[PDB]
């Protein structure tokens, strides 16, 4: 589903980002979550194929 | 005892935080004395 | 709309990326947090993209 | 009681893989000199066919808190979920790292693991985790306990990778589950253990048991 998959990046750009700076506690956690769960970078940067 | 495990942990931890620095300001202090209290409270429910 | 998921996620990634001061003062955090992100996403990709 | 783990133990990474609708038992081996990457060595056909365990053998060095080893790296005691170990090769004592080159043409994301000279760096340090929620974070880990490993540098599990035709170990994003058998814990001392090496000598003759010297007719 790329549009869900679209809009939620977007928030997940938002939380991070914040006036021109990364938020380092929030970029550090986010990372961490979308390495543990791979599917979210969706089929394309999935490792196996 | 399990809760006091885990406060022994965090406390633990926080400590490994400080080790490093030479001084540890005020809200380093506060959050000790929170810490501390707490795991007194647990202490004397134990004895108890 | 795949495009644009692909396109957000790099975009949320990219801001994720440690600051350039953090990196300079060589915090452990920052530099394990850059070099996840540079496996995720190879370089040549990007120039070609 | 339950055998727990501890610092200065020798033990054995061990994962199980299913091939040809069989349970294939595989140790995690390295050389270390002349080839720093790690193979799996099968044990399952043991009787059969010996294992080649003289390089199978890790010793956990050091355990230490995630805070801690932050703080270490700045500047025998049980091992429990979610402390960072140190497993040092027995043989080469080269310590078990994940290595920055990648070989696996399968996947793109996953790190090459093989064994480090030095024990400096993020990259030789691994973090327990239990498999199931039957052992939580804490816990001392019990010997025969799956746990699975995570790499400090890389974010990245201790993975069998099964893509290719190959059974190859790897540190990649989908986690596996690992078997830290013991082998020793603590011999006392003048006493022989299985897994020395040692000479048979004829009683106090000064004979000693050997096959022919190199190059002998007899194919030594």
């Amino acid at each position: 589903n790329p549009c869900g998959g679209e809009r939620y990046l977007d928030f997940l750009r938002f939380a991070v980002f914040v006036n021109g700076e990364s938020v380092e506690e929030n970029a550090n956690v986010v990372v961490r979550l979308l390495i543990r769960k791979p599917e979210c970078f969706g089929p394309a940067l999935r490792g196996e194929g | 005892v399990d809760y006091l495990l885990r406060l022994q942990e965090s406390i633990s931890d926080f400590y490994w935080y400080y080790s490093g620095k030479d001084v540890i300001e005020e809200q380093g202090k506060r959050n000790f004395s929170k810490a501390m209290s707490v795991a007194k409270q647990v202490f004397n429910s134990l004895t108890e | 709309a795949i495009m644009s998921f692909y396109a957000a996620l790099i975009d949320l990634l990219g801001r994720c990326a440690p600051e350039t001061h953090l990196i300079q003062a060589g915090k452990g955090e920052a530099l394990r947090i850059r070099a996840i992100l540079r496996s995720l996403v190879p370089l040549d990709d990007l120039v070609g993209i | 009681e339950v055998q727990f783990l501890r610092t200065d133990d020798e033990v054995v990474l061990q994962c199980s893989a299913t091939v040809l609708k069989e349970q294939l038992k595989l140790c995690l081996a390295a050389e270390g000199f002349g080839n720093r990457l790690c193979f799996l060595e099968p044990t399952s056909n043991a009787q059969n066919v010996p294992p080649d365990l003289a390089i199978c053998c890790f010793i956990l060095e050091q355990s230490l808190s995630v805070r801690a080893l932050q703080e270490m790296l700045a500047n025998h005691r049980t091992l429990l979920y979610g402390h960072a170990i140190l497993l040092r090769h027995a043989h080469s004592r080269m310590y078990l790292s994940c290595l920055t080159t990648s070989r696996s043409m399968t996947d793109k994301l996953a790190f090459d693991v093989g064994l480090q000279e030095d024990a400096t760096g993020e990259a030789c340090w691994w973090t327990m985790h239990p498999a199931s929620k039957q052992r939580s974070e804490g816990e001392k880990v019990r010997v025969g306990d799956d746990l699975i490993l995570v790499s400090v540098s890389s974010e990245r599990y201790l993975h069998l990778s099964t893509a290719s035709g190959e059974l190859q170990v790897d540190a990649s994003f989908m986690q596996t589950l690992w078997n830290m058998n013991p082998i020793c814990s603590g011999c006392e001392e003048g006493f022989v253990t299985g897994g020395h090496v040692l000479r048979l000598f004829h009683g106090h003759m000064d004979e000693c048991l050997t096959i022919s010297p190199s190059d002998s007719d007899d194919q030594r």
